């Protein structure tokens, strides 16, 4: 599994794989690990349990209603609900959400990480993806879509827990 | 029934609320049908039930204001209830029916204040016939002279019966599917504790047994977490009108500042007059104002048009203290002033959370 | 009629409180606008809502003192409430509306105590007129024939309605932050059980139907762990004025000790007077005292100016017991006396926790 | 990761690396691992999860002004709120705060240790940083900021879990 997201020029995208691996075999190898929210932008990927997710996800698309837009002033009273709170606690999920203002992360502890360049790479293929991505995002042109998708493909190629069915939501600003 | 067609109900409502034409139209129908319906057969009398509106919108827009003035204009009784009170998650008690067992009082203490005039003059031209200390008492001593049995009694519920409006507040949050606040359904009980009210019933109170089969009901809430579809089903059906009010703009606060015919600024104006000072704000003075409110909202907690109130009084503090002095002078408030007493504040993320 | 501009309200308040001028002015404007507004159009007189102040500051500075004395000043009705009670996280009950069903009693039981000297003289020159017991009882009895119906209520309520003053206390205590004392919004409910009061409503009581539409409200709290922005939004809106009072200095203690026109030290004086003793309080005494207070506050738990009280009475312990003796003598409390009963005590800190 | 502080002369400073580490790779390596409860003074650091670490950050923040600048008079009725109290335990962080009075350390459990000379050294490379810290703060006339910055570097240099993106606050007392 490898969730990717590169921001380039006018846009920022998130790519992901569809390989779901139970034990040493791949079941539904086409899981839509990357979803939007489309209420209005804010593309977020997800890495790990597909059950132990969604909750810690759509929970987002509601504060992204009140706090409207302020992804930032969203993760505050939002993300919080994951550590010192209730609802969902003690799982495994790395929802990589992307606004139009910045791409954050959450080590699954009501946490928040801001990638040194807004380049996100988590997953049993996270490093791999990163590396290729990083290598392009600075020695070629190619867009956020491209560089992301070309990198996820490189990830899937090295990581045996990652495949090639892709899913990507884009936008513009 | 005081009358007034939908078009005419929106007119009045615009002298007070700016924008949100959608709701104004909306609550303008539910109101109209009253007038209509009451003109039909003894039949459809107990068949055409009210027409309740559910307002869905952010905080500050105008839901509650619309229904408050809509009442004032209907000259009917009105009462605002925080739906959650009756949720009293503190393990107490609270007959929902109390909601009515109040909208009668309001519509009672009213019938007596709405008659201090209705026969003021007449009763005073009597305080003459009887004379020509204790000169200002015989005025009051006419409180009996002036007829009050029956009419100013039974005709009183017909008010809290004709078309008095009950505006529930934050109906949402009383729903269940919320997660952030998803405890149980004892909450949803409050939903089921209202049905009598909004499905037809009679409650027993002091001045008499009143019936809510004809009360108009306006409930609100943001529905940030939950949807109107998450309300118990009975309610969904006894709530024909659904209207989404919009989030006010910077262009809206500029208006809410001067337009409405009792305006905020226009209040200070008259107010600061008592002290001999004459004030006047510049379009741009009033602009930065707005911009200020909008600023505090974005920057910290978005409360709405309500922010005008604080930002405003906060920028008239100086003037109002001094005011007694300044008499015979005409202080002018332009932008280079608004900023002079607000950019500081508004700039500080934290102070703004205290005095703005 | 009381009245008096903002400048005369800060004056009057200084005869009692030390420092905290920002508060006195701020509470002196909210006030003034009443008298201001009272004189306007039937319209605005029912539009310009009161002007509430939210006080933010440490414990022991004036918040509560300013408004208690701001009441006496206005001569109007006052009443202090702990917002916490109405939270009773136990599971009892406490109809907030009650807050009014008192500021009526206190505004009525007052009338009967405001009139025992309104017709005192009068009823007596009659309590001797029907005799030429003779004043022993017949005065009260005659004080029974002193025209008392109707007038009472009208005024009583219209005294509350006029401008009673409700000072909520430690409101900060009913907001919700995050960690620590972060139980649940049940609390935020107590916030919602108030809106009525602080937004316009009628409450039925013994003496009559009172309307808190024109009541002034002064809430407080230190806001140690919670900003006033964490208060339900409807309150943020009905709370136009914000003052942050400051922490009192040792210099303030020295002042609070002697200045105010009914000082503490000046009370002890008269008190030890009735015992023929005469006290003089050296400046350095008045000072080492302050230092005493300040010390116990820094060293142990910080209570505030309040401290003066204990530490002070703990200094005349000796004096007052004996006092009956000493008649015809003038005790002199100077620095090396204040310290002959303080230093060794204010220094143990633990004892400091029991008797200081 | 290495939080360092070296009270010296009329000042006290806290330095820190910015290396966040997922297993054997490094994500946000520019982590603002040091901030100050801007309440005038009271600089602290953090060693562990970026998530929670924040809680014990504002936690102090408030108790301070109420317990008005009396730092010590805080951890009592403050720090404690971890062990017992119900706020939140079963976490991992070390907010190494510091007024203009002294520098403490909480092993997380509402604890509190104070360096024989106030030299604070925590984090993976925590020891190394101190060995240099002590060595200079004993054979040179170097500054509190210097000896720290110079130390955090030797640390990062020898510890594979600490890098060189620094972050350091200071003042004058
Ligand atoms: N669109 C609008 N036009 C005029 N006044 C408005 C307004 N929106 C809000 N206000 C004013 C009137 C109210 O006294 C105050 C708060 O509004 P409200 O109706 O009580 O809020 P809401 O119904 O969103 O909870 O702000
Ligand atoms: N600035 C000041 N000047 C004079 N007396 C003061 C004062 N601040 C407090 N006091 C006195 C009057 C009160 O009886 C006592 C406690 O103050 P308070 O106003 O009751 O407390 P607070 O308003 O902090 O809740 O101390």
């Amino acid at each position: 599994t490898t969730i990717v997201s590169v921001r380039r020029n006018g846009h920022v995208v998130i790519a992901g794989d569809g390989q779901a691996t139970l034990g040493n075999t791949v079941m539904k190898g086409n899981v839509k690990k990357v979803r939007r929210l489309y209420n209005d932008k804010v593309i977020a990927g997800f890495a790990g349990g597909t059950a132990d997710a969604f909750t810690l996800f759509e929970l987002f698309e509601r504060k992204l209603e009140m706090h409207q837009g302020h992804l930032v002033k969203a993760a505050v009273e939002l993300a919080k609900d994951w550590r010192t709170d209730r609802m969902l606690r003690k799982l495994e999920a790395l929802l990589a959400v992307a606004d139009e203002t910045a791409s954050l992360i959450i080590t699954g502890n009501g946490d928040v990480v801001q990638p040194e360049n807004d380049l996100i790479a988590i997953g049993s293929g996270g490093p791999y993806a990163q590396a290729a991505a990083r290598a392009l995002l600075e020695n070629t042109e190619l867009s956020a879509r491209e560089i992301a998708e070309k990198a996820l493909d490189i990830a899937g190629d090295i990581c045996i827990y990652t495949n090639h069915f892709h899913t990507i939501e884009e936008l513009s600003y | 029934m005081s009358e007034m067609t939908p078009r005419e109900i929106v007119s009045e409502l615009d002298k007070h609320i700016i924008g949100q034409d959608n709701a104004k139209r909306s609550v303008a129908i539910a109101l109209r049908n009253r007038w209509r319906r009451m003109q039909l057969n003894e039949e459809l009398r107990h068949e055409v039930t009210p027409k309740n509106i559910l307002m869905i919108g952010p905080t500050g827009v105008g839901k509650t204001e619309i229904a408050r003035r809509l009442a004032k204009l209907a000259n009917a009784p009105f009462i605002k209830v925080e739906a959650t009170k009756f949720t009293e998650v503190g393990y107490v008690g609270k007959e929902v029916d109390s909601i009515i067992r109040d909208l009668t009082d309001a519509a009672v203490k009213m019938v007596r204040v709405q008659a201090i005039e209705k026969n003021r003059y007449r009763a005073e031209e009597l305080a003459e016939e009887r004379i020509l200390d204790a000169m200002k008492l015989l005025i009051e001593e006419e409180a009996a002279k002036l007829v009050n049995p029956e009419e100013l009694k039974q005709d009183a519920i017909d008010a809290v019966e004709q078309h008095g409006i009950v505006f529930i507040d934050e109906i949402d949050k009383i729903c269940k599917r919320g997660e952030s606040s998803g405890p149980d359904v004892s909450r949803e009980g409050v939903q089921r504790d209202l049905l009598p009210l909004v499905e037809g019933c009679t409650v027993s109170t002091k001045h008499g047994m009143v019936k809510t089969d004809h009360i108009l009901f306006i409930a609100s809430g943001a529905f940030q977490i939950a949807k109107p579809s998450d309300l118990i089903p009975e309610l969904q059906g006894r709530l024909p009108i659904r209207v989404e009010l919009q989030a006010l703009t910077t262009s809206d606060f500029e208006r809410i500042l001067t337009e409405p015919n009792a305006s905020i600024t226009v209040q200070y104006k008259a107010l600061m007059a008592t002290e001999g000072v004459n004030i006047e704000f510049t379009d741009s003075g009033i602009k930065r104002i707005a911009e200020a409110a909008w600023q505090v909202n974005e920057s910290t907690e978005n409360i709405g048009a309500r922010r005008l109130h604080t930002v405003l009084e906060r920028l008239m503090e100086e003037i109002s203290y001094d005011a007694s002095d300044l008499s015979g002078q005409n202080i002018t408030i332009d932008a280079d002033y608004v900023s002079k007493h607000l950019d500081a504040l508004v700039a500080d993320e934290d102070l703004s959370r205290f005095i703005l």
